[PDB]
C-alpha cells in the first residue's frame, strides 16, 4: 500500500512537471491520463499470465511510469514542435508528427524489450525474483506503445490548444513568460556548447574512457547483495 | 515483405542471427532421450497374503 | 548455493548482443548502433555514485532500477541519433548541421522526461516507514543514474554519432 502511494505521488509529480512545460490543463492531462491506462492494463497482463500483485510487480509498475511517460511526453512534444514550427492545426500536427515517429516507438520496444527479456531466464531461486520485473515492464511497454498509437494520439488531435508558427510561449507575461524566455536561451547556449564539442571530440572520447574506467572501479568496490532485511514489526527470541 | 528485405538485407540478417541465437541458447537446455514419453502410464497394486 | 550461481555475465552478454542487432535493423547499418549503445555506461557511473554514497549495495532492486536508467537513456539516443540520420537521408543535411538540429529538438522531450521520473522516484528516495528498505534501494539507484544519463547524454550521444559516423564513412 505504501508502494501504491508512491504511484499515485509520482503521477501527481509527472502531471507538475508536465504543467510547467505545456503550460496548459488539457495539454497536461494527455501524459497524465497514458499512464494510469497503461499500469492498469499492466495488472490484467499479469492476472492472464498467473502473476501476483508483489513487492517486485509492484516496483516494476514505479519503475515503468519512466518509460510510459516517454512514449507519452515524445508523442505530444512532437506534436506541439510541429504546430510550433509550421502552424498546423493540433489535427493535421497530429497525423504528421504519428507519421514520423510511430515506427520508432513500435522499433524502441523491440530494441528495450531485449534488456528487460533476458533476465526472465535466470534459473531456480533468484530466477522467480527477477521474472516478476522482467514481465512486468516488458508488458508495460508493450501497452505503452499500443496506447502511444491509439489514445496519445486521438487525445493531442481534440484536447492540445493551436499554437502559431514561432509561437514558443516567449510572449506570456508571468512565470510562464520568464521560463519559455529562459529555456528558448538555455537551448541556444546548449546547441553552441556541443557546436563547439564536436570541433573538440577527442578530448571527450578521453573524458569517456574515464568515466568508464572510473565505473569499473566503482562496480568491483560496491559490495554486492540480494534483497534487503525489512522492519517488519515483528521479531523472535530463542532460549536455548 | 520480399521487396522490403531486398532494400534491407541488414534486418534480414538481424531476424536471422535471433533466430539462430534463440535455436543456439535452446540446445543447450534440452533434454536428450531416445523416445519422448510414448508409453501410456501404469499403476500396481502389490498385496500379500 | 553449490549446484547453481552467477549467470549474469551470460543473459546480459546475449542482451547486449540483441540488443546490436535490433538496432542494426532499425537503421539498417552495423556501425551506427555503437553510437546508441555508447551511453550505457553514462547511467551506471551515476546509480554506482549514488548507492556507494549512501552505502547501498548492488542488489536486485538496484539491478532492475539500473536497467530502466540505461533504458530510458538509449531510449534518448535513439531518437537523437534517429532525427540526425533522417535529416542526412530525406532533408539531406551535412553530419555536423542535422546533428545540431537533432539534439536541438531532442532536449525539451529528454528534460521533460528526466525531470518527471527523477522527481517521481522522490517520495522513494526520502521514503520512511514500513518497505522504506526496499524504497531506498530503488529510488536511490535510478535517482543518481537518471541524473548523469540526462545532463551526459545530451553532450556524449551527439559526439557518439558524429565519431562513429566518420570511423565508418
Ligand atoms: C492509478 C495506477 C494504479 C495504481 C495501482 C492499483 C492499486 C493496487 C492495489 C494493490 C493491493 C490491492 O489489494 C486488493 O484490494 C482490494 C480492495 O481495493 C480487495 O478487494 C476488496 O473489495 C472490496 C472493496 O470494498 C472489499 O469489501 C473486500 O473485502 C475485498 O475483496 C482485494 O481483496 C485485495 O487483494
Ligand atoms: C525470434 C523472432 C525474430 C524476429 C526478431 C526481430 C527483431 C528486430 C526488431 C528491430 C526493430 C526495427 O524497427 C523498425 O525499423 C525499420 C527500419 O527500416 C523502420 O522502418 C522505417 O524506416 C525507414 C524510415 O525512414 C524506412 O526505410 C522504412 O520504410 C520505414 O518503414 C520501422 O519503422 C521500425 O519499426
Ligand atoms: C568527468 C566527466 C565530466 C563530464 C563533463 C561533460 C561535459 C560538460 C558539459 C559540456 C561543457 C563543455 O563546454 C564546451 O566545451 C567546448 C570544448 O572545450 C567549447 O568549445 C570552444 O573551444 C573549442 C576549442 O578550445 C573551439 O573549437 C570551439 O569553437 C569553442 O566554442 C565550448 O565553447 C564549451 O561550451
Ligand atoms: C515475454 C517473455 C517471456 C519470458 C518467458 C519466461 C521463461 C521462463 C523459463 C525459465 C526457466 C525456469
Ligand atoms: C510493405 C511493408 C512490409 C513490412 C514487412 C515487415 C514484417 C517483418 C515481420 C518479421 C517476422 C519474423
Ligand atoms: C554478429 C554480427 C555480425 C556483423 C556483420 C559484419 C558486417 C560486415 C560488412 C562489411
Ligand atoms: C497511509 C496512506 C494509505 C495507504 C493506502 C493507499
Ligand atoms: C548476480 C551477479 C552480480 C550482478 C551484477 C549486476
Amino acid at each position: 500500500h505504501e508502494v501504491v502511494k508512491t504511484l499515485v505521488e509520482a503521477i501527481i509529480l509527472v502531471f507538475l512537471v508536465m504543467y510547467l512545460f505545456l503550460q496548459n490543463f488539457r495539454a497536461t492531462l494527455i501524459p497524465t491520463i497514458a499512464v494510469p491506462v497503461v499500469l492498469l492494463g499492466t495488472f490484467a497482463v499479469l492476472a492472464a499470465f498467473g502473476f501476483s500483485i508483489n513487492t517486485l510487480t509492484m516496483f516494476g509498475m514505479v519503475l515503468a511510469i519512466g518509460l510510459l511517460v516517454d512514449d507519452a511526453i515524445v508523442v505530444v512534444e512532437n506534436v506541439e514542435r510541429v504546430m510550433a514550427e509550421e502552424g498546423l492545426p493540433p489535427k493535421e500536427a497530429t497525423r504528421k508528427s504519428m507519421g514520423q515517429i510511430q515506427g520508432a516507438l513500435v522499433g524502441i520496444a523491440m530494441v528495450l524489450s531485449a534488456v528487460f527479456v533476458p533476465m526472465a531466464f535466470f534459473g531456480g531461486s533468484t530466477g522467480a525474483i527477477y521474472r516478476q520485473f522482467s514481465i512486468t515492464i516488458v508488458s508495460a511497454m508493450a501497452l505503452s506503445v499500443l496506447v502511444a498509437l491509439i489514445l496519445t494520439p486521438a487525445l493531442c488531435a481534440t484536447m492540445l490548444k493551436p499554437i502559431a508558427k514561432g509561437d514558443h510561449g516567449e510572449g506570456k507575461k508571468g512565470f510562464f513568460g520568464w521560463f519559455n524566455r529562459m529555456f528558448e536561451k538555455s537551448t541556444h547556449h546548449y546547441t553552441d556548447s556541443v557546436g563547439g564539442i564536436l570541433r573538440s571530440t577527442g578530448r571527450y572520447l578521453v573524458l569517456y574512457l574515464i568515466i568508464v574506467v572510473g565505473m569499473a572501479y566503482l562496480f568491483v568496490r560496491l559490495p554486492s547483495s540480494f534483497l534487503p532485511d525489512e522492519d517488519q514489526g515483528v521479531f523472535m527470541t530463542m532460549v536455548q | 515483405m520480399p521487396n522490403f528485405f531486398i532494400d534491407r538485407p541488414i534486418f534480414a540478417w538481424v531476424i536471422a542471427i535471433i533466430i539462430m541465437l534463440a535455436g543456439g541458447l535452446a540446445i543447450l537446455k534440452l533434454p536428450v532421450a531416445q523416445y519422448p514419453t510414448i508409453a501410456p502410464p501404469a499403476v500396481t497394486i502389490s498385496a500379500s497374503y | 548455493e553449490r549446484l547453481s550461481g552467477n549467470q549474469a555475465p551470460s543473459l546480459y552478454a546475449i542482451s547486449l548482443i540483441v540488443v546490436f542487432l535490433c538496432l542494426a535493423a532499425l537503421y539498417e547499418s552495423w556501425s551506427i548502433p555503437f553510437s546508441v549503445m555508447l551511453v550505457v555506461p553514462l547511467g551506471v557511473i551515476g546509480a554506482l555514485l549514488a548507492a556507494t554514497f549512501r552505502g547501498l549495495t548492488n542488489d536486485v532492486y538496484f539491478q532492475v532500477g539500473l536497467l530502466t536508467t540505461i533504458g530510458l537513456s538509449a531510449k534518448n539516443a535513439i531518437l537523437i541519433v534517429e532525427f540526425a540520420k533522417d535529416l542526412m537521408d530525406k532533408e539531406g543535411k551535412g553530419l555536423i548541421e542535422a546533428t545540431l538540429d537533432a539534439v536541438r529538438m531532442r532536449l525539451r522531450p529528454i528534460l521533460m522526461t528526466s525531470l518527471a521520473f527523477i522527481l517521481g522516484v522522490m517520495p522513494l528516495v526520502i521514503s520512511t516507514g514500513a518497505g522504506s528498505g526496499a524504497q531506498n534501494a530503488v529510488g536511490t539507484g535510478v535517482m543518481g543514474g537518471m541524473v548523469t544519463a540526462t545532463v551526459l547524454a545530451i553532450f556524449f550521444v551527439p559526439v557518439f554519432f558524429v565519431v562513429v559516423r566518420r570511423r565508418f564513412s
